[PDB]
C-alpha cells in the first residue's frame, strides 16, 4: 500500500551516500570537539535562540528525517547516559571509522570483512591502554581528593566556568563525597538536585547539605530563622495538601445568604476556624508549615503571634525533596498528621544574600545526608544555565573516576598510543584485517588532527610530532597545546580522562560503525 | 500618443503638467464641442442619443444634447 | 581624480528624496499669488476638486513618500504662526533643496549644508529686522489699513470698511503693551444664519450656539445669572444590566412615574440651592441628557437651560467664562460657577442666538466671542475666514513689531545684502552662504512668472531699484510692472517672512539628516 | 535528506560569510547615529502613516526586525548595554561590526586561525584597558573643578539630543540634580515630569518632590504639619473577614439594607484608621464616594492612585511603609513632611512637598512644545543622569572625541611589539578598528576623516597626548580645552561589551533551526 | 601629514607582501613566519630572514644568504618609479589601428 | 587601490607618498650596508653567497655548489674593466651540469 512518496537504496548507491551523509551531519560537531571547539546557533522551534558548542545538545535540537543520522543520534543517546561527556567525539571517532570503511569498500573489501577489523582492532586497542594506565586513589587518599580537584578544573576549563573555576571545582568534589561512601563507590546524580539563580556573582555559588529553595515566608513579620526550641526535638516541618483555614471553592463561591440566620452563623464558624486550623499545628507539634495552597489574611497572623512561619505554593517535585531529606510525607489532609510525618531536620532559616531580594531558605542538618543541592549563583541567566552543566558534567567525570580508579591522560595522547598499538600488529596479522588495523589507526588519529584543527595547529605537523614525541623517548601520554599551556606531555598538565568512558568510547563508536555496515538496503516509506 | 510615466514623486495616482494637460484641455473640450456644432442655428440637424440599456431618442435641442452627453475629462 | 569609490550608494536614497520633494514645491509655485493658476485635483473617490490654496492641495493631494508629507507639516506650521502664505513656504523649501542638490554636486556633505543654512537662516532674519519699518499698537491707523487692503482679495471688498477695525479692536481689547504670542483661539467666531453683514458685534464673555427653551415657561433671558457646565445628563435611573418595567395597571403606571419625577426633581432641588440660573448641558445622542419632566420642574425654578451644546465648546466654555466642567450632580457646586452680568437670547429673523457678557471673574483672560451675521451660506462662511485672516496680520504685528513691504522686495534685498556679506568670510563660509541667496530669489521669480512677466526682466529692474533705493520697491500686480509697493498699499508683515525662512532652514535640515529608509515593523 | 519543514541551513562557509555581513548590516543603520553631528534614520511600518523620525541608536536597533540570528544576538547584547548605562549602545554595536568587518580579512587573506582571532582580540581588549588605565584622570580634591567635570560629562551625554539646543541650561540642570542627592546612586530619587507649553529652556529642578496627583474632593489646598500614612487597603464594599456572604433579596429596598451594613462595617474600619493620627492618608488602590466623605469630616486628606513607582518614591522621602494593618494604632511607622502645596503647573493640579524627613530626592519638571519633545526628552535625560550618578562612584575620567580610541590604537600598536605571529594581525585589527570609531566620526560631520584623523594619529603616537578630533572647527584642539570628557567607567564598559559581544560572534561556524511550530 | 600618512604606512605593507609571496610560493606558512619575522626584527637583533628550507626563522648570516646592495637598490628605486608612471595615468587613448 | 576606494587620498599626493617613503627605504639599505674592504679572502666567500642566490630559481641551482665557485673565480681572474666581453659561453652536450670547467685560454 501507499507505493508512492516511498525512497529505496541497495547496493552500490547505498554503502557510498550513508558514508557521505554521515560525515556531512558529523562534520557540523567536528569543529566544536574541543575545549577551543566553535559554538553553534540552534533556535527553538519558538523561536528561542540559544548557543552552545555540545555535540548531544546539537544531536538533539537536529530534527532530521536521515535515518543514517539517527543512528549517530542514537549513540550519543546511550553516550549521555551511561556517561554523559564524550558524546561529541564518540559520534566523530564513528564517522572516522567510517570514512575509513569507505576507502576499503572502494578496494573491494567486504563490509563484514571491515566490520571485523575494527572489532579485532578494538579489543586489541582496549589491552594496549589497560597495561598504560594509573591508579590515583591509591597510597594517600588526600591525595585522590588533590587530583580529583584538579581534574575537574580541566573539564571547566572550557567554560566561562575557567573564572572563578577554582571554588567550582572545589563545589563538584564536595558534592560527590556527599552523596558516596568510601565502601559502596556508588554516585548517583538524582541524589546531587542541580538549581541555580539570577543575581550576585558566580563565584557566591555554594553546597548545601540539604534542601535549598527560594521563596518569601507568607507574612512578612515573621521570623526569619526557626531554631531547635530549646531541647525539642529537631526541627518539625509539614507538608499537607490543604490550607489552614476555613475551606472554600476553588472554581467558583457564589454563597447566596437568605436570611441573617446563616449570616449570623458564618461570622462566628469562620471566625472559629481560625483558631481550629492554627490549633492543628501544635496538635501536629510542627514549627515550619509548607502547604500547596495560600492562606487568609488572619491565618498569616495567628501563625505570626504563634511563631509558625508559612510558606505558600511550593512544586510537588520540591516537597519530595524535602520529604526525601528530612524523612517527611506529604499530608493529603489536616486529619492524617501526626509526628512520624513531620520532616525531622536541625535547622531551618531564611539567609539573605547581599542587596537582592530573593532570600532564600535552608533546610539543613549537620551529618552527612542521602542528597544533597547544588546551589549556583549567577550574574547573567546564560552563564547560570552554562554553569549548571558545566558542573553537570563534572559530575559525570568525578563518577568514573571514583568508579574506576585506573585513569588514562587524555587530550589527544591517548588516541595516539592506540594508534601506534595498532600500527605496529597490523603487520603480524597478514590477513585482510591489516588494511582495515592501519586504516582503524587513521582512524584513531583523526581525534587529536581534529583537535588540532580547533586550535589553530597544522593537524598534519601536530599528528606526526605527537608520534614522534611518543617514539624516540617512551609511549608515555603526550597530550596537545590546545589549552594553551606551556608545552605537551599532559602528565605535567593533569589532564585526566577516565579509563572507563574512553573504553565504552571507543567500543559504542565502534558497534555503531559495524551495524550501518550490516546495513545495505534502506526503505523508507511516506509519513502517515 | 499619451502622457503618463511620470518616474518620480512617488503618489497614490497620476500627475500630469506643462504643455501635456494644456493639450489634453484642448482635446478634451474640442471634442465635447464638436457635438453641438452641427446643431447650431435653426438650420441645424438633430441627433441620436443612446443611453447604456440600449434605447436612445432623438432631438435637436442644444441644452438637452448636453445634458444627455456623457463627459469623462474634468475640462469638458 | 582618484578617490573614495562609495561602493555601496546611500547618497541615492537621498538625492531621489530631495528630487521628489522639489517635485511638490514644482506644482505648488504656481499657485502663488493672486495671479496664480488653479490645480486640478480628483480624490479617490472620484470627486473633483480644484483651488489654488497651498494648504488645501497638500491636504487634498493624499501624499505618500515621507519627505514629501514632512512639507505639508511645514505648511501646518506655517499657518499656525502666520496663518498666510503656506503655498510661499513650500516654495522656499524647494529652492534650498534645488540649491542642496547642487552643493551635493560639488561634493558638500550634507551635514555641513544643514549646518549652512542654519547661520544663513539665523543672520537672514537679522538681515531682515535691519530693513524692518517698525510699527506701534498705539497708531490704530495702520493697523486698520494693513487689514482692510489684506481682505481685498476676499469675497467683501468693500464692506471691509467696517471689517477692518473690528478685528483690530476685538485683538487691542485683549492684548495689551507688551505681549508676545496672543491666542487667537481663544477669540470666538460663532456665525449664524439670518442678518447681514453691516451687523456684527464683539461680545465680551461668550456666544452660544443653541437656543435654550422651547417647551412651556422658557424665560430665555437672565439677568446677574451663573452659568455652569453640566458633563452630567439627567435622566430616570437606567442600571446597564438587564431591566424590564411591566406596567399592566394605572396604578403602576403613576407608581413608576411619580418615582421617576421625584428622581429629576432632587437633581432640580440641588440645582437650585446651588444658586444655578443657567445650565449648559453636554451634547449626548447615547441616551437621554434632560428628561422632559426634569425640563418642567426647571422652568418652574426659572431656571434657564440650554441642552445640545458641542464638545468643542465644551473645552473654549471653561476658558471665557472661567467656570468648572461638572462631572456629577454631587460635586455640583456654586464655586465652579461664572458670575454673569447678563444672559439671554437674541433673536434676529428666527435666529434666537444666545450671547453671555460680563465675566466678571479672576479667572477671566483673553477670552472675546464675535456674532457674524448673513443671508447666504457664503456669507458667514468667507466672513469667518476673513476675519481670521485679518486677526493673524494684527497677532504678527504684536508678536513681531513691524511691517515690510511685499511683491517679492525683500527675498531680493536679503539676497543682494547677504552675498555682500559673504566676501568678507574664508573657505566654506564663502561658497554655500551664496547659494542660499540664490535660493531667495525663486519668490520673486514665481510671482513674474504667474503675472505674466518676464523672469529675468523684472528681477534685474528691481535688484537695479534696491542698490540706489529701498525695500519699498517691489512687484505690483495693480501696475502690471515694478513700483512702489508702499504706495499701493501692499504690506506683508515680518513675521510671515520670519517664519518662512526659519521653518525653510528647518525643513531642509531634517530632509538632509535623512540617509536611508527602511522598513520596520 | 537531513532537516526539512522550512528550516533555514547555513554551513561553514555560508554561516561565517551571513555573520559578518549581517552584523556589518546591523553595524550600518546606526554608523551615522553615532556622535553630537551624527544624522537621522527613518523606518516606516506596514501601515506607513506611523512613520517616525528618531536618531536613538537603540529605539532604531530594536524597531526594525532581521532574519539573521547572529544580528539578533547583537539586538540583546544592545538592550544589555542600555540595561547598565543606557548610552553609547551604538558605539558598541558599530566597534563590534568593525572586528568582524576585519575579520574577514583575518580569515580570507590572512590565513589565521579563528580561535587565534578570538585570543588576538583577548590580549589586544587588554591592552586598551590598560591604556585607559594609564590615561586616567581623576580629581578628588576641588569640588568645584569635579563639579566642572560632571558638566563636560553632562555635554558629551546631552550630545545627539533635542536637548543639545539647552543643553548649557540642561548641563547645569543635570549636574546640580545629582548634587542635591549626593549618595545612593538609584535614579528613583529623581523623578521625571513632562509638561507642554514654553520653551525647553523653561525646565526647572525642585528639590521639593513634586507629587502628579491631588487629594480629595474639597479640601483645603495647602497642608501644613502633615503627617502621611502610605497605605494599600481596599476601601470598597468593606467587611473583614466576613467573607463568603453575599446578598440575596427579593426586593431592591431589602439589598439597599444590607448595603448599610458594608457602609456601617466601613466606619468601623475608617474610625481604627482615624486612630492613628494622620493629617494625610495615601491609598494605593482608588476610593469610593461615601468613605472620601467621611475622610473629609475628619479631616484626613485622602490621596488615591498610587502606583508602585510613586509609592516607591514615598518610601526614599518620607520613609513610610505598605502598613496593610489597621488593626492597632501602635508599633507602625509614620512619615512626614511639613507642607503640601496643590500647584497648577501647565493646567492640572500637582503636589508640590516641602520640609521633608532629610530629603535627598528631587523632580525635574520639563516644558516642551509637543507631546514629541517631551518623549524624547524623558530618555534623553534619563540616560545623561544614569551616566552621572556613575561617575559619583568613579570619579576617573578621559579624554573623548577620538582621543581616547586614538591612544588605546597606540598602545595596543606599542602590546603588538612583542607577540608571536598569528596573534600580531588579529591584534594589529584591533587598533585599526579603534581608529575606525572615529574615522566614522568625521564622516556624520561631514569634515574628511582620511586627513585628520590621520593628523590626529601622527600627534598621539608622537608625544602630546591630549587634543582629539574637534567636530566644530575641523580643527585638532584640546579635548580638555573644549570641555570634552568621558567617564572612565563608560569606557571600560565599552570595550568590554563590545569585545564580549565579538567573542560571541567569532565562535559561530554554523546556525542549525529546528522545525518551527 | 594626513594624506601622506597612509600612504607612506601602504608603502611598508608592500614591502612585507614580498617575503608573503616568497613564502607562498615555498608551501610554508606566510602568516606565521613573516609575522615572527616582523617581530624578531624589530625588537632589537636584526640578522634573520625566512628559511626557505627548514620552515624555520634562522639567520642569513649564517647560512650565507646575502644579496647586493646596488642590485636592492635598483629594485625598490624603480618599481616605486614605475608605480608612480601608471598610477598618474587619468586616461587612455587608443588611435585607429592601421 | 587601497589607497583610493578604501582611502580617500589623492593620486598625486599617493605619487608624493611614494616619493617620501621610497627614498626612506633607500635610506635603510645605506644605514644597513654592510660591506668588507679588508680579507679578501673572506670577500671571495661573500661573492660565492651572492652567487648562490643567483643561481637559485634556475636550473644551474642542483650543482650551484660546484657553480657558485665557477663564477666567483671566473671574475676574480678578471680584476679589471667589469665588460662581460672578457667571458664566453660555449654550450657542449652530454655529462652531468657539474662537468663544466672554466678556461682562462
Amino acid at each position: 500500500k501507499d507505493q508512492g512518496n516511498k525512497k529505496r537504496q541497495h547496493g552500490l548507491e547505498a554503502k557510498k551516500s550513508h558514508i557521505l551523509a554521515a560525515r556531512s551531519v558529523a562534520s557540523i560537531i567536528k569543529t566544536s570537539l574541543g575545549p577551543r571547539g566553535l559554538d553553534k546557533i540552534l533556535i527553538s522551534p519558538d523561536g528561542e535562540i540559544t548557543i552552545t558548542n555540545d555535540g548531544a545538545t546539537i544531536l538533539s535540537q537536529m530534527e532530521l528525517d536521515n535515518e543514517i543520522a539517527k543512528l549517530l543520534v542514537q549513540l550519543s543517546k546511550s553516550q549521555d547516559d551511561e556517561i554523559g561527556d564524550g558524546t561529541t567525539g564518540v559520534v566523530v571517532l564513528a564517522s572516522a571509522l567510517l570514512d575509513q570503511a569507505l576507502e576499503l569498500i572502494q578496494k573491494g573489501i567486504h563490509p563484514i570483512k571491515i566490520a571485523n577489523g575494527f572489532d579485532e582492532a578494538a579489543k586489541l586497542a582496549i589491552s594496549k591502554l589497560e597495561e598504560t594506565c594509573d591508579d590515583i586513589s591509591a597510597s594517600n587518599d588526600e591525595l585522590f581528593r588533590d587530583f580529583l580537584l584538579r581534574a575537574a578544573k580541566t573539564s571547566l576549563g572550557s567554560k566561562i566556568v575557567s573564572k572563578d573555576h577554582d571554588r567550582f571545582a572545589e563545589m563538584a568534589v564536595e558534592a560527590v563525597i556527599n552523596v558516596m561512601d568510601k565502601d559502596r563507590k556508588d554516585v548517583d546524580f538524582d541524589l546531587i538536585k542541580m538549581q541555580g539563580r539570577v543575581g550576585g556573582s558566580i563565584s557566591d555559588s555554594k553546597l548545601i547539605n540539604g534542601v535549598i529553595l527560594d521563596k518569601d515566608f507568607s507574612h512578612p513579620q515573621m521570623p526569619k530563622c526557626v531554631l531547635p526550641k530549646e531541647g525539642s526535638d529537631g526541627v518539625k516541618l509539614a507538608i499537607l495538601t490543604c490550607p489552614f483555614e476555613p475551606p472554600k471553592p476553588k472554581t467558583k463561591h457564589k454563597l447566596d445568604i437568605s436570611s441573617v440566620e446563616e449570616y449570623q452563623k458564618l461570622q462566628t464558624y469562620e471566625q472559629d476556624k481560625f483558631k481550629e486550623m492554627i490549633d492543628d499545628v501544635k496538635k501536629a507539634g510542627a514549627d515550619v508549615v509548607i502547604c500547596q495552597w495560600g492562606f487568609d489574611d488572619e491565618a498569616n497572623h495567628l501563625l505570626l503571634q504563634n511563631d509558625l512561619p508559612a510558606v505558600r505554593w511550593v512544586g510537588g517535585q520540591e516537597l519530595e525533596h524535602i520529604a526525601i531529606s528530612t524523612n517527611g510525607r506529604i499530608v493529603p489532609r489536616f486529619q492524617d498528621l501526626s509526628k512520624d510525618k513531620l520532616g525531622t531536620c536541625s535547622r531551618i532559616y531564611e539567609q539573605e544574600f547581599g542587596t537582592t531580594k530573593d532570600r532564600m531558605l535552608i533546610i539543613e542538618q549537620s551529618k552527612e545526608t542521602k542528597t544533597v543541592t547544588c546551589f549556583v549563583r549567577g550574574s547573567n541567566k546564560m552563564i547560570v544555565d552554562e554553569a549548571e552543566r558545566a558542573l553537570h558534567d563534572s559530575l559525570c567525570v568525578v563518577r568514573n573516576l571514583v568508579k574506576d580508579s585506573r585513569v588514562v591522560y587524555g587530550g589527544g595522547a591517548a588516541e595516539v598510543t592506540m594508534s601506534l598499538a595498532v600500527s605496529e600488529e597490523a603487520d603480524k596479522q597478514r590477513g585482510i584485517d591489516q588494511y582495515a588495523f592501519r586504516g582503524f589507526a587513521q582512524a584513531l588519529d583523526t581525534i587529536p588532527m581534529t583537535l588540532a584543527e580547533n586550535s589553530g595547529l597544522d593537524p598534519i605537523g601536530t599528528l606526526s610530532t605527537l608520534k614522534s614525541k611518543q617514539l624516540k623517548e617512551k609511549i608515555s601520554n603526550i597530550g596537545v597545546d590546545c589549552l594553551g599551556y606551556g608545552s605537551n606531555d599532559m602528565k605535567e598538565l593533569f589532564v585526566v580522562d577516565p579509563f572507563i568512558g574512553k573504553k565504552q568510547q571507543i567500543l559504542l563508536a565502534t558497534q555503531l560503525c559495524r551495524m550501518i555496515l550490516k546495513i545495505d538496503n534502506v526503505i523508507i516509506s511516506g509519513k502517515d | 500618443f499619451n502622457n503618463s510615466r511620470s518616474d518620480t514623486l512617488f503618489l497614490g495616482g497620476e500627475k500630469i503638467s506643462g504643455d501635456d494637460i494644456r493639450n489634453q484641455n484642448v482635446l478634451a473640450t474640442m471634442a465635447v464641442a464638436n457635438v453641438v456644432k452641427s446643431s447650431l442655428g435653426p438650420v441645424g440637424l438633430d441627433k441620436m442619443l443612446v443611453d447604456d440599456i440600449g434605447d436612445f431618442t432623438v432631438t435637436n435641442d442644444g441644452a438637452t444634447i448636453l445634458s444627455l452627453l456623457d463627459v469623462q475629462h474634468p475640462a469638458g | 581624480n582618484a578617490t573614495f569609490k562609495n561602493k555601496e550608494k546611500p547618497q541615492e536614497v537621498r538625492k531621489a528624496n530631495i528630487i521628489a520633494a522639489r517635485s511638490v514645491a514644482d506644482a505648488i509655485r504656481t499657485s502663488l499669488g493672486p495671479k496664480g493658476m488653479d490645480k486640478m485635483i480628483k480624490t479617490s473617490r472620484g470627486e473633483i476638486i480644484i483651488s489654488n490654496d497651498g494648504h488645501t492641495i497638500l491636504k487634498q493631494m493624499a501624499i505618500l513618500h515621507p519627505v514629501a508629507r514632512m512639507l505639508v507639516e511645514v505648511s501646518a506650521a506655517q499657518d499656525s504662526e502666520a496663518g498666510d502664505g503656506t503655498t510661499s513656504v513650500v516654495i522656499l523649501t524647494g529652492a534650498l533643496l534645488g540649491a542642496a542638490e547642487r552643493l551635493l554636486n560639488k561634493g558638500i556633505h550634507p551635514t555641513i549644508i544643514a549646518d549652512s543654512f542654519q547661520s544663513a537662516a539665523k543672520r537672514s532674519v537679522d538681515i531682515l529686522l535691519e530693513m524692518c519699518h517698525k510699527v506701534s499698537l498705539s497708531d490704530r491707523e495702520q493697523l486698520v489699513r494693513a487689514a482692510s487692503t489684506s481682505l481685498s482679495s476676499k469675497i467683501v471688498s468693500q464692506y471691509s470698511s467696517f471689517l477692518a477695525p473690528l478685528a483690530v479692536d476685538s485683538v487691542l481689547k485683549i492684548s495689551d503693551e507688551n505681549s508676545k504670542n496672543v491666542d487667537l483661539n481663544d477669540i470666538r467666531l460663532v456665525k449664524k444664519v439670518g442678518g447681514t453683514i453691516d451687523d456684527t458685534e464683539m461680545i465680551d464673555g461668550v456666544v452660544l450656539t443653541q437656543t435654550a427653551i422651547k417647551s412651556a415657561g422658557g424665560p430665555t433671558r437672565k439677568e446677574k445669572a451663573k452659568i455652569g457646565l453640566i458633563q452630567f445628563q439627567i435622566s430616570p435611573p437606567k442600571p446597564d444590566t438587564e431591566n424590564n418595567i411591566i406596567v399592566n395597571d394605572y396604578r403602576q403606571m403613576d407608581k413608576i412615574l411619580k418615582e421617576e419625577r421625584a428622581y429629576l426633581l432632587n437633581i432640580c432641588k440641588k440645582i437650585k440651592k446651588a444658586k444655578c440660573n443657567v445650565l449648559l448641558i453636554q451634547k449626548s445622542i447615547l441616551r437621554d441628557a434632560v428628561n422632559d419632566l426634569a425640563l418642567h420642574f426647571l422652568s418652574k425654578l426659572n431656571i434657564m437651560v440650554v441642552k445640545d451644546i458641542e464638545r468643542e465648546e465644551i473645552e473654549f466654555l471653561s476658558k471665557g467664562l472661567g467656570c468648572k466642567p461638572i462631572a456629577d450632580i454631587e460635586l455640583f457646586t456654586e464655586d465652579r460657577l461664572g458670575s454673569a452680568d447678563l444672559v439671554e437670547e437674541i433673536d434676529s429673523d428666527g435666529s434666537k442666538i444666545v450671547r453671555v457678557t460680563g465675566i466678571r471673574n479672576n479667572n477671566a483672560r483673553p477670552t472675546v466671542s464675535v456674532v457674524i451675521r448673513g443671508a447666504n451660506n457664503m456669507i458667514i462662511d468667507e466672513t469667518e475666514r476673513s476675519l481670521h485672516d485679518a486677526l493673524c496680520v494684527i497677532r504678527c504685528l504684536v508678536k513681531e513689531r513691524g511691517l515690510i513691504a511685499g511683491g517679492g522686495a525683500p527675498e531680493i534685498e536679503i539676497s543682494r545684502r547677504l552675498s555682500k556679506e559673504a566676501r568678507s568670510m574664508e573657505g566654506v563660509q564663502a561658497f554655500i552662504w551664496q547659494e542660499f541667496a540664490s535660493a531667495l530669489e525663486v519668490i520673486p521669480t514665481t510671482l513674474a512668472e504667474n503675472a505674466g512677466l518676464n523672469s529675468i526682466k523684472v528681477v534685474t529692474e528691481l535688484r537695479s531699484k534696491h542698490e540706489n533705493g529701498e525695500l519699498n520697491d517691489g512687484i505690483s500686480v495693480r501696475r502690471s510692472g515694478t513700483t512702489n509697493t508702499y504706495e499701493e498699499h501692499i504690506l506683508q508683515p515680518v513675521l510671515v517672512s520670519t517664519s518662512a525662512i526659519t521653518l525653510a532652514s528647518e525643513c531642509v535640515k531634517s530632509i538632509l539628516r535623512i540617509d536611508d529608509i527602511a522598513f520596520s515593523r | 535528506q537531513i532537516f526539512g519543514d522550512q528550516v533555514t541551513e547555513e554551513r561553514a562557509e555560508n554561516a561565517r560569510l551571513s555573520a559578518f555581513v549581517g552584523a556589518i548590516a546591523v553595524g550600518d543603520l546606526v554608523k551615522s547615529t553615532l556622535g553630537p553631528k551624527g544624522m537621522d534614520k527613518l523606518l516606516q511600518s506596514a501601515s506607513s502613516n506611523t512613520c517616525m523620525v528618531t536618531n536613538d541608536g537603540a529605539t532604531i536597533l530594536k524597531s526594525i526586525p532581521l532574519d539573521n540570528p547572529a544580528a539578533k544576538v547583537l539586538v540583546n547584547i544592545s538592550k544589555v548595554q542600555d540595561d547598565e548605562v543606557g548610552d553609547g549602545t551604538t558605539s558598541v554595536t558599530v566597534l563590534s561590526a568593525e572586528l568582524l568587518r576585519e575579520a574577514e580579512k583575518l580569515i580570507d587573506q590572512s590565513k589565521i586561525h579563528p580561535q587565534t582571532i578570538i585570543e588576538g582580540y583577548r590580549l589586544a581588549s587588554a591592552a586598551a584597558l590598560d591604556a585607559l588605565t594609564k590615561a586616567a584622570v581623576d580629581n578628588s580634591h576641588d569640588k568645584t573643578m569635579f563639579r566642572e567635570d560632571l558638566i563636560h560629562i553632562a555635554k558629551t551625554t546631552l550630545s545627539s539630543k533635542i536637548l543639545s539646543q539647552d543643553k548649557d541650561h540642561f548641563a547645569e540642570l543635570a549636574t546640580n540634580a545629582i548634587l542635591r542627592l549626593k549618595g545612593s546612586t538609584n535614579l528613583e530619587h529623581i523623578q521625571i515630569i513632562k509638561i507642554l507649553g514654553g520653551k525647553l529652556s523653561d525646565s526647572f529642578l525642585d528639590e521639593g518632590f513634586i507629587l502628579a496627583k491631588k487629594f480629595g474632593n474639597n479640601q483645603p489646598k495647602r497642608i501644613e504639619n502633615a503627617k502621611i500614612l502610605i497605605a494599600n487597603t481596599t476601601l470598597d464594599t468593606d467587611k473583614v473577614k466576613i467573607f463568603g456572604t453575599k446578598f440575596k433579596v427579593d426586593s431592591t429596598a431589602k439589598l439597599a439594607q444590607l448595603e448599610k451594613a458594608e457602609r456601617e462595617k466601613m466606619k468601623n474600619k475608617i474610625a481604627k484608621i482615624s486612630k492613628f493620627g494622620i493629617n494625610t492618608f495615601i491609598n494605593r488602590q482608588l476610593i469610593y464616594d461615601y468613605p472620601e466623605q467621611l475622610f473629609t469630616d475628619l479631616g484626613i486628606n485622602s490621596i488615591e492612585h498610587a502606583d508602585f513607582e510613586g509609592v516607591e518614591r514615598l518610601a526614599l522621602v518620607t520613609g513610610g511603609e505598605v502598613v496593610s494593618t489597621f488593626d492597632e494604632p501602635s508599633k507602625c511607622k509614620l512619615g512626614e513632611c511639613d507642607v503640601i502645596e496643590e500647584i497648577m503647573l501647565g493646567e492640572q493640579p500637582f503636589l508640590k512637598f516641602s520640609g521633608c524627613k532629610a530629603g535627598e530626592a528631587c523632580t525635574i519638571v520639563l516644558r516642551g512644545a509637543t507631546d514629541q519633545t517631551l518623549d524624547e526628552a524623558e530618555r534623553s535625560l534619563h540616560d545623561a543622569l544614569s551616566v552621572l550618578s556613575q561617575t559619583t562612584k568613579e570619579t576617573r575620567t578621559v579624554l573623548g572625541g577620538g582621543c581616547a580610541e586614538m591612544v588605546m590604537s597606540k598602545a595596543v600598536d606599542t602590546e603588538a611589539q612583542n607577540i608571536d605571529g598569528k596573534k600580531s594581525l588579529a591584534v594589529e585589527a584591533f587598533a585599526r578598528a579603534l581608529r575606525q570609531l572615529p574615522t566614522i566620526l568625521a564622516d556624520n560631520a561631514g569634515f574628511d576623516s582620511s586627513e585628520l584623523v590621520s593628523k590626529l594619529r601622527s600627534s598621539i603616537y608622537n608625544g602630546i597626548s591630549t587634543s582629539g578630533l574637534d567636530l566644530n572647527n575641523g580643527t585638532i584642539a584640546d579635548m580638555r580645552q573644549l570641555g570634552i570628557v568621558e567617564s572612565y567607567k563608560l569606557k571600560r564598559a565599552v570595550v568590554s561589551s563590545a569585545s564580549e559581544a565579538a567573542e560571541v560572534l567569532l565562535r559561530v561556524d554554523n546556525i542549525i533551526r529546528a522545525r518551527p511550530r
